[PDB]
RNA sequence: AAGCUCGUAUCAGUUUUAUGAAUGUAAGAAUGAAGAGCUUUUAGUGGGCCAUUUUUGGUAAGCAGAACUGGCGAUGCGGGAUGAACCGAACGUAGAGUUAAGGUGCCGGAAUACACGCUCAUCAGAUGGCGCUCAAGCGUGUUACCUAUACUCUACCGUCAGGGUUGAUAUGAUGCCCUGACGAGUAGGCAGG
RNA sequence: UUCACUGGGCCAGCAUCAGUUUUGGUGGCAGGAUAAAUCCAUAGGAAUGUAGCUUGCCUCGGUAAGUAUUAUAGCCUGUGGGAAUACUGCCAGCUGGGACUGAGGACUGCGACGUAAGUCAAGGAUGCUGGCAUAAUGGUUAUAUGCCGCCCGUCUUGAAA
């Protein structure tokens, strides 16, 4: 009734970057409740989608989204590499990103 | 003859990391280079 | 024929040891004849010698 | 991590000087190759030698003989500083002589800054009768049912945010 | 896992909490400290106030109305403590900065709903026994802030109002205890503690 | 640049043995290289500084001079907060992977990791800032991770080298191909547009 | 004119594959003191001395002086036996999860599998499926966001100047 959910939010962080370069075409995307590279292996090549309001409606839906994949992992903190097809906006660094579980390993 | 028709081997970095934090110091005092002798083999499979 | 050569070969060795350590002497192992060099360090900042 | 290692040489045999007198010692290294370069090191010191004159005969590892048995491990270490070097004898009640030597070496780096090739390991020996014990601190856990508390445990939280305010009770 | 996150101040240490409060912003999570003047610091009390007083002959010359404004509050104090960690200036910064709210004890509409705290950041759980620690409170005190006491003394109001309530709950869930504890045993019971419940 | 002999045993900033007062000559010594020598002529070039290793001259010191090998010069790139002299790394255009040096509290991508001890400082300490005290400091060990134009693989561009191709090739043999290696660049040279 | 079959791009999803790589689960071995231990025995010993016994004392059985080699707990060392299991290393062992790439263009070749006939993961991706013309898609300009970017040229000197 509540929950219509088949998907683990997760935040878009950052680009993949040194101290002062970055590339803009990974993503590092945090998920809810992971902790470790052992727990984010479970998440390896799901599709993920980047979902938001926009002003003029395209398809009688004001509404966007932006598809991608999971690729690997990044880091001891289950923080996540991320290639969408087209690149998420800079502006969502910190924007929630809905990662789903197709397709299924399970 | 069969040294010299095998062209000079080109190795990757290796799969794992050289393992010390600093490189270039003799392999007997936690480097990289100089004599290893046994390790050799699981260093150049990594490089494989 | 190589497969059992290597075989035999590596045999040998373990035999020898174990036979000193029996016999209490002490077997030297066969000094090795072949290495594998790796470079290390890049093209620059590198003596002529 | 270290290990235990036998190391003998003889100093090549040349003519009419046949078998050697082998010189015996116990090495502390992480591995068999460090172990060989320690060992060239020490017999440079004892006497007037070279690696090229000299040949490792045997290099065998040395396992702990109780691994589940406390031991009072009495240490005597030479050690180089800033200034010349000097004797030293400590105590360290551990299991095996390898992980009692570990501590060592950790201990001798927190108080005196001296690393592993400054080191020398004279001789480690046990203290199997008890008012030998020279040292306090070791000497401390030796009483009759000792039971002390570990009080102010510091709780490691896999999460940035509690919701308890944490007790550090135990 | 929550729109707004109210900590608690209270027993914390300024940097760390800071920090950690930082970086949940940069990542899009609204905040909110509280009871901030009860914060913590490291180190002697003589301390704080000399690394800070320092803090205070800053000022610019020309014009000292211009340079480094030395706040008092401490709310403020400790936003500083924040900001220096957030680009503060790209509008990456300004967006979060945007995402917080430290107030000086426990103003509604907060005081009617759950806080938290910061475990990685707790005068009790980073700070060797008996050692000395500031508690901002003074510290800001003896730097001008003029309302330690209102808050003080309009604090043990809350905790009063509040206090009462908990009693009432409290008083509450004493029952539940009791209606499971009872209706406990039956069959439907029985059955999910199989399956955990 | 071209012509001539050769494509070799022609050599090498290297090691070894041999034979004398770090250092001379040889090898039926190793290792690497099919890139050598003989003409003939033709542009550009006469800047130093720093650092290294041997000394020589020196009193409060610093250093002064000589020789030797590098670094910059003609040179980007990752790192050292920022930089002529440090650390890593010599660059066609990309994709993926792995690393170096340096790092993982936050600004800042990456462990508020694990383990042993030590340190309270009235401006500790490691500091670029905020800040830090069973540390985010000091000493040390163990792994995990971050990333450069570096290495590995693949494609692509061009250059060079070797080669195939006719009683003619389902395209101009000054075509159509097959294989491998290589790619910084000032003065200057050659070449295609 | 009756009909039946069929549609060529572009971007995707899945399937079996191929080249590169990442991350797991699992099995068989070979080394060492033919691991060492533990454990099953055996013979000694001391204790941070257990049961018992002896003596000063309330607080009910007490608490240090002994006794004693283990008794109504055990430990340590030696001796002998019996398997393991870590650790190092190997497998031309098995089974997965993810990313990137698909270059080339009739057939020749090296092979494997099959009694043969053939077939195949063997000299570089094929097969199926969906999204379309008021399409699908792709681009230009304007600014925003993250990161990066000293003012060009000439002339000096060791480069900055």
């Amino acid at each position: 009734a509540e929950s219509h959910r088949l998907y683990v939010k997760g935040k878009h962080l950052s680009y993949q970057r040194s101290k002062r370069v970055n590339n803009p075409n990974v993503s590092l995307i945090k998920i809810e409740g992971v902790a470790t590279p052992q727990d984010a292996q479970f998440y390896l090549g799901k599709r993920i989608a980047y979902v938001y309001r926009a002003s003029k409606e395209v398809r009688g839906s004001k509404i966007r989204v932006m598809w991608g994949k999971v690729t690997r992992t990044h880091g001891n903190s289950g923080v996540v590499r991320a290639t969408f097809r087209n690149n998420l906006p800079a502006k969502t660094f910190g924007a929630s990103v809905r990662i789903f579980l197709y397709p299924s390993n399970i | 003859q069969a040294n010299n028709f095998l062209w000079p081997f080109k190795l990757s970095n290796p799969s794992g990391g050289w393992g010390v934090p600093r490189k270039f110091k003799h392999f007997i005092q936690g480097g990289s280079f100089g004599n290893r002798e046994e390790f050799i083999n699981k260093l150049v499979k990594s490089m494989n | 024929a190589y497969q059992k050569e290597y075989e035999t070969a590596e045999r040998n060795i373990i035999q020898a040891k174990r036979d000193a350590k029996a016999a209490g002497s002490y077997y030297v192992e066969a000094q090795h004849k072949l290495v594998f060099v790796v470079r290390i360090k890049g093209i620059n900042k590198i003596p002529p010698k | 991590h270290f290990k235990e290692y036998q190391v003998i040489g003889r100093r090549l045999p040349t003519e009419s000087v046949p078998e050697p007198k082998l010189f015996r010692m116990r090495i502390f290294a992480s591995n068999e190759v460090i172990a060989k370069s320690r060992y060239w090191y020490f017999l440079q010191k004892l006497h007037k030698v070279k690696k090229a004159s000299g040949e490792i005969v045997s290099i065998n590892q040395i396992n702990e003989a109780h691994p589940t048995k406390v031991k009072n491990f009495g240490v005597w270490v030479r050690y180089d500083s800033r200034s010349g070097t000097h004797n030293m004898y400590k105590e360290i009640r551990d299991v095996s002589r390898v992980a009692a030597v570990e501590t060592l070496y950790q201990d001798m780096a927190a108080r005196h800054r001296a690393r592993f090739r400054s080191i020398h390991i004279l001789k480690v020996a046990e203290i199997e009768k008890t008012a030998d014990v020279k040292r306090q601190y070791v000497k401390q856990f030796l009483t009759k049912d000792l039971k002390f508390p570990l009080p102010h445990r510091v709780q490691k939280s896999t999460k940035t945010f509690s919701y308890k305010r944490p007790s550090t009770f135990y | 896992v929550e729109p707004v996150v109210v900590i608690d101040g209270k027993g914390h240490l300024v940097g760390r909490l800071a920090s950690v409060v930082a970086k949940q912003l940069l990542n899009g999570q609204k905040i909110v400290v509280v009871r901030a003047e009860e914060l913590n610091i490291s180190g002697e009390f003589f301390r704080n106030k000399l690394k800070y007083h320092d803090f205070l002959r800053k000022a610019t010359a020309f014009n000292k109305t211009r340079g480094p404004f030395h706040f008092r509050a401490p709310s403020r104090i400790f936003y500083k403590a924040l900001r220096g960690m957030v680009s503060h200036k790209t509008a990456r910064g300004k967006a979060a900065l945007e995402r917080l709210k430290v107030f000086e004890g426990i103003p509604p509409p907060y005081d009617k709903k759950k806080r938290v705290v910061v475990p990685q950041a707790l005068r009790v759980l980073r700070l060797k026994p008996g050692r000395k620690y500031t508690t901002l409170g003074k510290l800001s005190t003896s730097v001008g802030w003029k309302y330690e006491d209102v808050v003080a003394k309009l604090e043990a109001k809350r905790k009063v109002s509040s206090a009462e309530y908990y009693a009432k709950k409290r008083a509450f869930t004493k029952k539940v205890a009791s209606a499971n504890a009872t209706a406990a045993e039956s069959d439907v019971a029985k059955q999910l503690a199989a399956l955990g419940y």
